[PDB]
C-alpha cells in the first residue's frame, strides 16, 4: 500500500490533521494504512477509522441519492436524453461500492477476529452492518437479498454481544441499536420491527441514566434524541 | 423524509 | 486523457449533473476533457469550468490555510512533534499546486489563444491571474516575485480589455476588478490600490446601473456588495 | 479576516 514506508504514528497524527483539514479522503487512506500494521486499533483510532470513512460514503450517498432521483424522473412524457444519467449514476455508485468493499475487508482481513473486548467487536460488528446496509441501499440485482441479511447478520451479532456485555446506555449500544432500527425501516421493509426496537432502546436507556456521570449523560442523551427524532418521523 | 442514522461524535 | 472517448456534449452534460451532485472533482474532469477537444467554449461553459475548478481549488486553499496555522504555532514552548504536519502540508500544497498548473495549461492551450471576443478573452485572462494568485498564496522559493508578477500580468491585461470593451456594470468586468483588488490587498501588499480600484469600480458601476433590467441590475449589484463588504472590512 | 472574491452564480 502507498502507506507502506509511513509509520503507524505518523499516519494517526496525519489522519488528525487531515480531520481538522475537512480532508476526509486523506483521513480515510492514512487510517487504512494504520489498520493495514496488523496491530489492533484503540478507542480513539476506531472513531478515527469510522469518521473517515463515514464522511467519505457520506458524500458518495448523498450524490449516488441525487442522480438516482434524476434517473427515475427521466424514466417516467420525459424527453429521452440518452445513457449520460444512467453512466455517471453507475460510475458514482461501483465508486461507492469499491469503498464499502474496503472497509468490510479491513474489518474482515483482520479486525474483527482480533476483538475480544465488547466495546471494540461490537464497534466493528456495527461497521460491518452499516457498510452492508450503504450496499444494500444501491442493491438491485440477484444479490440485493444476500446483502440485506449480510447485514441483518452483522447488526444481530453485535446487538446479542451489547445486550449481554454493555450498559443500555452505552454510546456503542446506544448507536448499533438506531443504525439497526434504519436497517429494519429503510432496508428490511419492517417499520414496526424499527419503531419496537427504537422505542425499547429509549425506554432502557431512560431507566439506566441515574448511574451516569455529567459527561457520559451528555454522550448518551445526544444519541437518545436521535431515537427519539426517528420515532417522532416514524409515528 | 430519511430516518437518522448515528452520527459522528 | 480519461475523458478521450467520451462525447463532447456527454461532457458538458455530465459535469452539470456533477454539479448538481456536488461532485466538483468530477465536474473539474468532465470539463477538462470537454476543453481538451479542441472546441471554444461558450458562456455557460466557460462557467461550469470555473465553477468546477473554483470549487476544486477552494476546498483545498481552506485545507492549506487549516494545515500552515497549525504548522506556523508549532514552530513558536511549542513541543516538537516531528516532520509530519510540514509533510501533510506539502502534500496538500503540491496537489493544489498541480491544480493550478492544470487549469494554466487548459488556459495556454489553447484557450487564451482562440478566445477573440472580449467576454471570453477577459474571463480567461481573469482566471489566468485567478490561479497564478493561488499559486502566489502557497509561494515562498525563488519563484514568488516571479508567481506575483504573472498574476500582476493577467489581470492588468485582462482590465485594459475589459475597460474598453465592456460597461462598468458588465459582471466579468466587476469580478476581474473585484479580484485584482483582492490580489493587491493580500498578495501585492498594496492595500491602497485595492481600496482605490474597489471604490472606482463600485462608483462607475453605480453610475450605469440606470442602464439595465431588472435581470441585469441584480447580477451587477450582487457582485457590487462584494467589493462594498472588502471597503468596509479595508477601511 | 480575508477578503471577499468573485463568487460563483
Ligand atoms: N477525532 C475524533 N473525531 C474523535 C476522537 C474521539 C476520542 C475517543 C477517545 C479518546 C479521545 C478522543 C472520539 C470519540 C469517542 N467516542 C465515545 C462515544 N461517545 C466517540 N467518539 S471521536
Ligand atoms: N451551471 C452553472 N453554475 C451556471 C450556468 C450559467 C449559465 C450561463 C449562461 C446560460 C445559462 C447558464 C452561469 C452563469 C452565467 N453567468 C453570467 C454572469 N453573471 C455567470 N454564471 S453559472
Ligand atoms: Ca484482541
Ligand atoms: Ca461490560
Ligand atoms: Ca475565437
Ligand atoms: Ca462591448
Ligand atoms: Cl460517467
Ligand atoms: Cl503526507
Amino acid at each position: 500500500g502507498a502507506m507502506g514506508s509511513m509509520e503507524r504514528a505518523s499516519l494517526i497524527q496525519k489522519a488528525k490533521l487531515a480531520e481538522q483539514a475537512e480532508r476526509y479522503e486523506d483521513m480515510a487512506a492514512f487510517m487504512k494504512g494504520a489498520v493495514e500494521k496488523g496491530e489492533e486499533l484503540s478507542c480513539e483510532e476506531r472513531n478515527l477509522l469510522s469518521v473517515a470513512y463515514k464522511n467519505v460514503v457520506g458524500g458518495q450517498r448523498a450524490a449516488w441519492r441525487v442522480l438516482s432521483s434524476i434517473e427515475q424522473k427521466s424514466n417516467e412524457g420525459s424527453e429521452e436524453k440518452g445513457p449520460e444519467v444512467r453512466e455517471y449514476r453507475e460510475k458514482v455508485e461501483t465508486e461507492l461500492q469499491g469503498v464499502c468493499d474496503t472497509v468490510l475487508g479491513l474489518l474482515d482481513s483482520h479486525l474483527i477476529k482480533e476483538a475480544g473486548d465488547a466495546e471494540s467487536r461490537v464497534f466493528y460488528l456495527k461497521m460491518k452492518g452499516d457498510y452492508y446496509r450503504y450496499l444494500a441501499e444501491v442493491a438491485t440485482g440477484d444479490d440485493k437479498k444476500r446483502i440485506i441479511d449480510s447485514a441483518r447478520s452483522a447488526y444481530q451479532e453485535a446487538m446479542d454481544i451489547s445486550k449481554k456485555e454493555m450498559p443500555p446506555t452505552n454510546p456503542i449500544r446506544l448507536g448499533l441499536a438506531l443504525n439497526f432500527s434504519v436497517f429494519h425501516y429503510e432496508i428490511a421493509n419492517s417499520p414496526e420491527e424499527a419503531i419496537s426496537l427504537a422505542k425499547t432502546t429509549f425506554d432502557e436507556a431512560m431507566a439506566d441514566l441515574h448511574t451516569l456521570s455529567e459527561d457520559s449523560y451528555k454522550d448518551s442523551t445526544l444519541i437518545m434524541q436521535l431515537l427519539r427524532d426517528n420515532l417522532t418521523l416514524w409515528t | 423524509v430519511r430516518s437518522l442514522s448515528e452520527r459522528l461524535m
